[PDB]
């Protein structure tokens, strides 16, 4: 981040800033997984007809297999042929179906945004998990390149951060957290920052875990102190179980490689 | 292959829980990944020295029992291993 | 669909757990009954602060057991006060049975779920706690029209995955195919763990509280004797015990029921006992006088 705006002002070929910004390298391991595609069909199928769709762990156990499968290379064959049994997913593991998508296409940056369309908010209503998961997925495929994607998760944040009690808006907030988590990885966004401790603070059902961790993500090893202070002192203000898990993990990451700066956090920790 | 085989005895058989299921159909979509291209790295062997990127994918990963989404966090790791060549003339 | 949708962890109180185990134990063998004051807090997450015991019945647990009036007066009592909060369930108690509902608590069960969909009832066994373990569970239904839109997995949804059971054939059918089990946990403050933990004000004094010397002497007797008597039995042990098959030898010879792990038990233990007995009489003669 720093050395190619030194190179701008030095004066250097756009050639080799085209390098430094880290494009070129993504596409070219798209390429590679393309040539190379080579799935075995057999353990796709011994596992769809052995653990049912109809249970919440089976399916969701097919689901982050099949994701990591079809990493890198569009693969929605499986989704076309085996529809009844993706019809049998529910509440969070439908949840899981959408945010594969995002393992799916991941790279591929140029039609990223354009092939979780059809399942980002304001396209679909059927059921509030696709439209939550959708956001989680995005996060992923822009994942250190998302400088552009966090902007649009950060609005979706700062309108939903005043309401958490509803069903929909709940799952939907939860998506984009981690999105965000993702598409501002080690950028130690503030306006970031700002817009997950208001979900924090909301004392969300199900939200305020996305929001510790992905604050954790963006804000990855620079251990503010105000961060790490206002953080240790909301796990004991909250009671809801996943929020104080969800502080306890992030206070690792955002101390990060602080070798013996954050010897204190973890005396006290312990 | 004895270790992949094992995995599959767990998935046909439909007498143990679900949790040793769920186990067994996880780890051998990991042994397959990415189609067969895909690898874990720690160190890079670029220069020796490590990746702050892998880390975060890892410890991400264990914590799936408590939320099965964060699964998903392990794509971090996953790298592909292959030697391309370009042209440094033109960027073919 | 738009909430976790699984049943709360109950995670009883310090206070909790005693009361209804006091409050079980005295109306033993005839069944008890109560009500569980609380909390509710995220999806899943139901503190159980406090607890108040419904009147007894000449037909034990009834639905026509509850009395609007005790419930609601003893209400008014802590409103005063500023310690009620909402009713969050119901523990009655089976000592005659294991852990499960019996036919009529399933429809107490129904109506107090009408009032509250988070009501649970807890089933406390006064009677098997007097191992070292206490034997509690909790249950809420799942509907029958639940069961046909086949709803069961969405509440196992984001859990780890660890459930209860108790006997087999009759026991577990109502377990796991009409109601739901979740485990329970216990909560407690660093305030109440000291005020457990504390013991009497001679009891961090007691160390200076010789015994009776009639007894050390007893006890240096008795180990004295014993072991010349587990130490025959190692002499013919070790006679024999040299062929081949380890597992044979041990059979023959007796190596089972081993004399050689008892001797050194025994000695180890009464050695230890004298070392402080010495220090005890070296420091209350000196410290003293």
């Amino acid at each position: 981040e720093i050395l190619v705006t030194e190179l701008t002002a030095q004066g250097y070929d756009p050639a080799l800033l085209n390098i430094l910004s880290g494009l070129p390298t993504c596409d070219y391991y798209n390429t590679f997984l393309l040539n190379n595609k080579n799935i075995d069909i057999g353990l796709l199928n011994k596992s769809k007809s052995s653990l049912d769709g109809k249970f919440s762990l089976f399916h969701t156990a097919v689901s982050v297999a099949n994701g990591f499968m079809h990493a890198g290379t569009t693969d929605n064959s499986f989704i076309k042929a085996n529809l009844p049994w993706l019809g049998k997913a529910q509440n969070w593991a439908k949840f899981t179906a959408t945010a594969s998508l995002g393992v799916i296409h991941k790279g591929n940056l140029l039609e990223g945004k354009k092939v979780m369309a059809p399942y980002l908010p304001g396209s679909r209503a059927s059921s509030r998990f696709i439209k939550g998961g959708s956001l989680y997925g995005l996060g992923l495929i822009y994942a250190g390149f998302g400088r552009d994607t966090t902007d649009y998760l950060k609005n979706i944040i700062v309108e939903n951060s005043g309401t958490s009690g509803d069903e929909d808006v709940d799952v939907l907030l939860h998506g984009a957290s981690l999105g965000i988590g993702l598409a501002a990885m080690g950028s130690a966004n503030i306006e970031v920052y700002e817009a997950l401790k208001e979900v924090l603070y909301n004392d969300s059902a199900t939200s305020g875990e996305a929001a510790a961790l992905g604050m954790g993500l963006c804000m990855l090893g620079t251990g503010k102190p105000e961060a790490i202070h206002d953080m240790f002192t909301y796990s004991q203000e909250t009671q809801h179980g996943n929020i104080t898990r969800g502080l306890a993990v992030g206070l690792a990451l955002i101390n990060y490689g602080r070798q013996e700066l954050a010897d204190d956090l973890i005396t006290k920790m312990l | 292959a004895d270790i992949n085989k094992n995995f599959l005895s767990v998935i046909t058989n439909k007498h143990q829980e679900g949790l040793a299921k769920f186990g067994a159909c996880v780890a051998q979509g990991i042994m397959n990944a990415g189609g067969r291209n895909v690898t874990i790295q720690l160190e890079n062997a670029d220069t020796g020295t490590l990746d702050t990127k892998s880390v975060v994918g890892l410890v991400m990963f264990s914590q799936f029992w408590y939320w099965f989404p964060l699964a998903h966090f392990l794509s971090l790791s996953f790298t592909p291993t292959t030697v391309i060549g370009i042209r440094g003339s033109d960027q073919a | 669909t738009g909430r976790d949708d699984t049943k709360e962890t109950v995670y009883i109180s310090s206070i909790a757990l005693l009361k209804m185990l006091k409050h079980g134990r005295a109306g033993v063998p005839m069944e008890v009954m109560g009500l569980m004051l609380g909390e509710f807090v995220d999806d899943y997450t139901v503190n159980v602060v406090d607890v108040f015991a419904m009147p007894q019945s000449g037909t034990g647990v009834s639905v026509e057991a509850v009395d609007d009036v005790f419930q609601a007066k003893m209400m008014d009592m802590l409103k005063q006060t500023g310690r009620d909060q909402m009713v969050v369930g119901w523990y009655h108690s089976h000592p005659g049975f294991g852990c499960w509902l019996s036919s009529v608590d399933v429809n107490t069960q129904k109506s107090f779920e009408q009032l509250n969909s988070r009501a649970v009832a807890v089933v406390v066994d006064p009677i098997q706690s007097v191992k070292g373990k206490v034997v509690i569970d909790a249950f809420r239904l799942i509907d029958t029209g639940a069961l046909i839109n086949n709803l069961e997995p969405r509440q196992t949804t984001s859990n780890t995955g660890l459930l209860n059971k108790a006997n087999i054939q009759a026991l577990i059918h109502g377990l796991n195919r009409h109601y739901y089990s979740l485990n329970i946990d216990y909560h407690k403050t660093a305030k109440e763990t000291k005020m457990l933990m504390n013991l009497h004000k001679e009891q961090w004094q007691s160390g200076l509280k010789m015994y009776d010397y009639e007894e050390k002497e007893e006890s240096n007797l008795a180990a004295t004797k014993s072991m010349v008597k587990i130490a025959e039995q190692y002499s013919k042990r070790i006679e024999e015990e040299k062929e081949l098959t380890e597992e044979e030898l041990k059979t023959r010879y007796v190596g089972r029921q081993d004399p050689k792990k008892h001797l050194s038990e025994t000695a180890d233990e009464t050695l230890e006992n004298n070392i402080v007995s010495v220090l005890t009489a070296g420091v209350n003669s000196v410290a003293i006088k």
